[PDB]
């Protein structure tokens, strides 16, 4: 695994020893090459895992997340090139350093054979994101947003640490392989109930769970474009990955303890999809859509059936790509209009036709149009839920209908109708933005050809 | 009838330029790949399943059929 | 479509045609600049009827606010030309 | 009230600068045309040409380490054997019962 | 020009070097996990006449 | 078009003797710039 | 559409609007032209019998019963001209309407085609640049103190002046740009 970690570390001295006007080119080229190298982790086994060493191991759940993490950095650099133009070389190098450190921590987090090492890196990712949000955000609310994004996380994560060390004091190890092979049932006890809660709540808060989702709209709205991209694409999936790893020690207590979270997610997906219908801000609408999709992923993980896990993996990958694309489109509009109010700039199809095509395809993938991987994950989760209980179909279908409604509402409001007359600074789309949009969308339509790459270890 | 009028419309130059660039680069790498793939299939062919001879242990890459996979 | 690009001459001729087919006006005294209220002695009900006839004969609707202040054939022609963007 | 209403010394908010103004064919990467052009070229070559095409072909031709055809062939020969011998295809027990020691109840 | 563009493009070589160093370190870490090489019940194999180790 | 930065009014929140002023602590005064009080 | 609205509608304007609406809806009911002409002459007669009423309270009690009767028998599916706000081709060609400022973003290779058009466009832009400076002063001096009371604009007064705020009325895209 060092053949990916070491180049990502070398990205830092290369960035800091670069010319003042070569940082973006060098960073983009070498991050793309690192993505290409990481692409060879996809050759997974039907047996246990790719156990590289005592410290790092790869799995067909970890490999798609690793590849998406490596692929996201070049897109983040391309998106950040525009709004950082008027800023000094040292500060741009610091921004690229924060992005590189975030990638390094995420890469080490997804392999992380140890649960304490996983926790340490899973919490180390917090610092670069907070600095990016509270340093290079625009509005005055960013500081407040950062505070939320901080404390919520720690409010969930501090009990987990205690639980973790407690387990190693009883089991003797926190290695995931030993934990899986030596797993034992949890008796229905108050102590075991609180151990279950301490294990679950940390990952629940970062999905986020419906009741615990307040930090996400603030953090995603006030963050710069690279921050929003990394928050929606990779950082939300840490909770799902952690739950998928940790639910192996929580059986059979998950059967009883899953009910409040299942109800919260099943009702909150409807609530947040309905919230999307009445939203005056593009970024907030995209954030609430992310909350709905992650609610579906929470349901899938809580059901803990093979089809549930496959659907959850597919949906995590598809949502990451789609939400990053949607945020990039919103930012392309914002850098022209500087308002971030959906109703202000209207009828952009007549002025930006190719960008309108990008908007249409992004809305189509968000709408879960078959045979996209978005719908593959959606349908697998829905079928698993139907087997779990036939009444889930009402909530699932209502969520599908509202999702289509708000996706097409977002498309029609911004692209169709009549152009706003007083806005005359809508310049033609740059090659950088179109390239960014294509680099988001072609991986999705190309992954629909080989779904088993993103269906997880239970395929 | 010489009543031809000017059609006010946004610039299509940049969209066409981006599409041409993307097509050129994708083809620049994909055409050699397609030609090579076809050539490999046509002349190299594919491995045929056979029983392992006694006293012979195959290499790990000899358990696969397609030459590119091998 | 295949609709001919109508000109000012056609609009003027067609407006005067509709007006001469209104029998409360004698056609020989009619002129392009003749006022409806005073030069021809028509009531405002006659004026709104004339506007309705123009609408039905040109295939589009003149809003009440614009229609209620059109008192000459020439300015009716001018309004139609401005709405339809006629060159000559 | 001789206050200036100027609360502090502040630079005026600058107006956004168009990259197309000083340079048509601007590609939206940098205000330097040479660096702009080379940034476009490297992004397009290493993103669309190298990773997107070669990586996709590499993923397409990955060897069968998941053992799909291996399992198919094993099942084929196993079904051929059991059908020939009249065995009842799949057994309901995953492990042999003779090698499991149940606890005697004596209830 | 040699000795001139090196002073301007020296940084580019670092990422590739890291990839090679990581591969070398991965192999070196592999060399410390040979306690069961050619000893698993599934792959107990008798060595070839001109073979030292089944895998490296 | 420009990133927000704290103004004078934002800075004056942190200029009091303590944070979260109360009716009792309203009459408190920040210490002198150099930690010297007039001998009176 | 073009004319600026007033603060209120006078009684005569209300009566004339009711006359037009009732005639149009009767035409919707009476499909054939001879039947429509007969009933429209009857309708005009029924308007005319109270043309000379001097009592404003009486006239206002009228037009009210009349609009109630209209709402009772108003043909819930009246005929609408296709381009009217309720027609089947109302805003059909708005997607083809492109603003004129977009031409400023054209590539020089695009402006190489149509050179005469862009030369005339440059002339128009220069005319706008000078006329605007004249227009601001003229509007400032002509507006009454305390702000405008009606959104009606004055014409040009001098020889070389242009009507104030003329650019976006003169440079409309077209009724059918494509
Ligand atoms: C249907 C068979 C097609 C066969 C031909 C091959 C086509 C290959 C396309 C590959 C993907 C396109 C890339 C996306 C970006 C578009 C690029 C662009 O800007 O165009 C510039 C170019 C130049 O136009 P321009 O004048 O310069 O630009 C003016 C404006 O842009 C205005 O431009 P516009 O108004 O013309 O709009 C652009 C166009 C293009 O933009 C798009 O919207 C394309 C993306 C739509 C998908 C949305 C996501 C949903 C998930 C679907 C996943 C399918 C992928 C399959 C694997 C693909 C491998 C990568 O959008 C549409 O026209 C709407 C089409 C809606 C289709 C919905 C139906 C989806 C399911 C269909 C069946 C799929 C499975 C079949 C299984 C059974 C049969 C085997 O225009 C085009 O070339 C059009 C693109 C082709 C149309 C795509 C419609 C169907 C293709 C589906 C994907 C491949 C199907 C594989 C099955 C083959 C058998
Ligand atoms: C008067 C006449 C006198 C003369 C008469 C005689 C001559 C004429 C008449 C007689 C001949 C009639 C026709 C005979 C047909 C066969 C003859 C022949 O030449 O066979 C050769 C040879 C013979 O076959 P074989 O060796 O016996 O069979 C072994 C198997 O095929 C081994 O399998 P494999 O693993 O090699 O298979 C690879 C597979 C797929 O290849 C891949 O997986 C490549 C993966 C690349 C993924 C990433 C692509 C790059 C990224 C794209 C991003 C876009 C943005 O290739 C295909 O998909 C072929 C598709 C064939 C479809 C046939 C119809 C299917 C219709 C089904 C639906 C029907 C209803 C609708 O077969 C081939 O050469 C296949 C060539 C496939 C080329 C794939 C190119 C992929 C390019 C990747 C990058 C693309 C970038 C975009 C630009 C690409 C360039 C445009
Ligand atoms: C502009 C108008 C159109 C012009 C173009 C017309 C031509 C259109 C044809 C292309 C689309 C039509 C669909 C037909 C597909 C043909 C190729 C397909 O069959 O091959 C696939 C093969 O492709 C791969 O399966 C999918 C590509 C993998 C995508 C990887 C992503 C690239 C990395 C980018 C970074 C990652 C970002 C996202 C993180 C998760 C599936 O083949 P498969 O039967 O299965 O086995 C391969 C061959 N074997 C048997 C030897 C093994
Ligand atoms: C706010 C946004 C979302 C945040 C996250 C919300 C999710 C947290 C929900 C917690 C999951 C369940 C907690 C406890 C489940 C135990 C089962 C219980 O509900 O059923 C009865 C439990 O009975 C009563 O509940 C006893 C406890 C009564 C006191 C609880 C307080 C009630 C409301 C508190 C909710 C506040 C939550 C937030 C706190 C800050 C059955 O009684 P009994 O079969 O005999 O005993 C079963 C347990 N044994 C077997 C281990 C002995
Ligand atoms: C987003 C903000 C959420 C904040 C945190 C939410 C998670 C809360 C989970 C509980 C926190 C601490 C739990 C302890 C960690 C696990 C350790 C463990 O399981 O050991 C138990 C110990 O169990 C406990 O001590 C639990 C005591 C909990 C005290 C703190 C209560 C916090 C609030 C309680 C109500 C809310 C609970 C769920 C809230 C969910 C989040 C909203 C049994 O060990 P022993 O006692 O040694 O062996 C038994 C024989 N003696
Ligand atoms: C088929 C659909 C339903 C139809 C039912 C509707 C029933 C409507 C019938 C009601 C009868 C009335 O007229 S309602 C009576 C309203 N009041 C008056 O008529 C008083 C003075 N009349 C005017 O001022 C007019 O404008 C006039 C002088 C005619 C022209 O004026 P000009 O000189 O400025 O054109």
């Amino acid at each position: 695994m060092l053949k990916i970690i070491i180049p990502t570390t070398m990205l830092l001295p290369m960035t800091w020893m670069s010319k003042h006007n070569m940082i973006w080119i060098n960073a983009t080229v070498h991050s793309l090459l690192i993505s290409l190298i990481s692409l060879s982790l996809l050759n997974q086994l039907g047996e246990n895992s790719l156990n590289f060493s005592l410290t790092f191991f790869s799995d067909s759940l970890s490999a798609p997340l690793l590849v998406l993490t490596t692929w996201l950095l070049p897109l983040m650099l391309m998106a950040s090139q525009s709004h950082l133009s008027k800023e000094t070389t040292t500060r741009k190098k610091l921004y690229i350093t924060m992005l590189i450190l975030l990638q390094l921590f995420l890469i080490m987090t997804f392999t992380a054979t140890e649960l304490i090492l996983f926790y340490i890196l899973f919490e180390a990712t917090l610092v670069p994101t907070l600095i990016i949000i509270t340093r290079w955000g625009n509005q005055t609310e960013r500081l407040n947003a950062g505070l939320y994004f901080l404390f919520y996380t720690l409010a969930g994560s501090l009990p987990l640490l205690v639980a973790l060390v407690y387990i190693q004091n009883t089991t003797g190890s926190l290695n995931f392989l030993i934990i899986h092979y030596w797993s034992h049932p949890l008796s229905n006890s108050w102590s075991n109930i609180f151990m279950w809660l301490a294990c679950i709540m940390a990952f629940m808060v970062k999905m986020p769970l419906y009741g615990l989702h307040l930090w996400l709209p603030k953090a995603h709205v006030e963050a710069p474009i690279a921050g929003s991209m990394v928050l929606a694409a990779v950082l939300l999936k840490l909770g799902g990955y952690g739950m998928m790893r940790i639910t192996t020690i929580l059986n059979p207590l998950t059967n009883y303890m899953a009910y409040p979270f299942l109800m919260l997610s099943m009702w909150g997906m409807i609530m947040t999809s309905s919230i999307c219908l009445r939203q005056t801000d593009l970024k907030s609408l995209i954030a609430y859509s992310s909350v709905s999709h992650m609610a579906l992923v929470i349901v899938a993980i809580m059901i803990q059936t093979p089809w549930s896990f496959m659907g959850a993996t597919a949906l995590m990958i598809a949502h990451g790509l789609t939400s990053s694309m949607l945020f990039c489109l919103a930012n392309t509009n914002y850098e022209r209009v500087h308002s971030r109010t959906m109703i202000l700039a209207r009828g952009l199809q007549t002025l930006l036709p190719l960008m309108a095509t990008w908007w249409l395809v992004a809305s189509l993938t968000n709408l879960a149009l078959p045979p996209s991987i978005n719908l593959i994950g959606e349908l697998f989760i829905i079928t698993a839920s139907f087997s779990w209980s036939n009444i889930t179909i009402i909530l699932m279908g209502m969520n599908m209908m509202i999702t289509a409604l708000y996706s097409l509402y977002m498309l029609i409001t911004t692209q169709r109708g009549k152009y706003t007359h007083h806005i005359n600074n809508i310049k033609p789309s740059f090659t950088r933005e179109n390239a960014l949009m294509a680099l988001h969308i072609l991986p999705l339509l190309l992954l629909t050809l080989n779904p088993k790459m993103i269906l997880g270890p239970l395929y | 009838h010489g009543k031809r009028l000017f059609i006010i419309k946004p610039s299509g130059f940049y969209d066409r330029r981006f599409l041409k660039l993307m097509r050129f680069y994708i083809l620049l790498t994909g055409i050699p790949v397609a030609i090579g793939i076809t050539l490999v299939n046509v002349f190299i062919g594919e491995a045929e399943l056979a029983d392992i001879p006694e006293g012979y242990v195959p290499e790990h890459w000899e358990y696969f059929k397609h030459p590119i996979s091998r | 479509s295949d609709a001919p690009p109508l000109t000012l001459e056609a609009i003027k001729d067609r407006v005067l045609y509709v007006l001469k087919l209104y029998d409360k006006i004698d056609p020989e005294k009619l002129s392009v600049n003749s006022h409806f209220m005073k030069d021809l002695g028509l009531d405002s009900l006659d004026q709104v009827e004339i506007i309705m006839a123009m609408e039905d004969e040109f295939g589009f609707e003149i809003p009440d606010i614009d229609a209620e202040k059109l008192m000459c054939p020439q300015e009716i022609v001018d309004y139609i030309a401005d709405k339809k963007d006629v060159y000559e | 009230p001789p206050e200036p209403t100027i609360r502090l010394q502040e630079d005026p908010d600058p107006e956004d600068e168009n990259l197309y103004e000083k340079n048509p064919d601007s590609h939206g990467y940098d205000k330097d045309p040479i660096v702009d052009l080379w940034n476009m070229r490297v992004v397009f070559f290493f993103g669309f040409s190298i990773v997107l095409v070669l990586g996709s072909t590499f993923v397409a031709y990955l060897p069968d380490y998941r053992m799909q055809e291996w399992a198919r062939r094993e099942a084929e020969r196993l079904v051929k054997y059991r059908e020939a011998n009249g065995l009842p295809l799949m057994e309901s027990n995953c492990f042999d019962p003779n090698k499991i020691q149940l606890p005697e109840d004596e209830d | 020009n040699v000795l001139q563009i090196v002073r301007d493009h020296w940084v580019h070589i670092l990422v590739p070097v890291g990839f090679v160093f990581g591969c070398y370190l991965d192999r070196r870490s592999d060399e410390k996990l040979t306690a069961f090489r050619n000893k698993s019940l599934l792959f107990k194999r008798e060595l070839r006449p001109n073979e030292e180790v089944t895998w490296k | 078009a420009r990133q927000w930065q704290p103004d004078v009014e934002w800075a004056e929140q942190f200029g009091g003797a303590v944070m979260y002023p109360t009716k009792e602590t309203a009459h408190w005064k920040p210490p002198p710039w150099n930690d010297v009080d007039p001998p009176k | 559409a073009f004319s600026a609205p007033a603060a209120y509608l006078t009684h005569q304007q209300k009566v004339l609007r009711l006359y037009k609406r009732a005639l149009r809806h009767l035409e919707s009911w009476c499909v054939h032209r001879d039947k429509y002409r007969y009933f429209a002459c009857l309708m005009r007669a029924r308007f005319d019998e109270h043309k000379n009423e001097k009592d404003m309270v009486k006239a206002t009690q009228l037009l009210r019963q009349a609009e109630e009767e209209f709402w009772y028998g108003q043909h819930p599916q009246p005929y609408i001209f296709p381009e009217s706000p309720g027609g089947t081709s109302y805003e059909r060609y708005e997607c083809y309407k492109v603003p004129e400022w977009c031409l400023d973003d054209w590539h020089p290779s695009e402006k190489a085609m149509y050179p005469d058009y862009f030369a005339k466009r440059e002339q128009w832009k220069r005319l706008r640049r000078e006329s605007w400076e004249r227009e601001v002063k003229q509007l400032q001096e002509e507006t009454p103190p305390g702000g405008p009371r009606t959104e009606a604009l004055p014409p040009a007064r001098k020889e070389g002046d242009l009507p104030p705020l003329w650019w976006h009325i003169v440079t409309r895209p077209r009724e059918r740009p494509m």
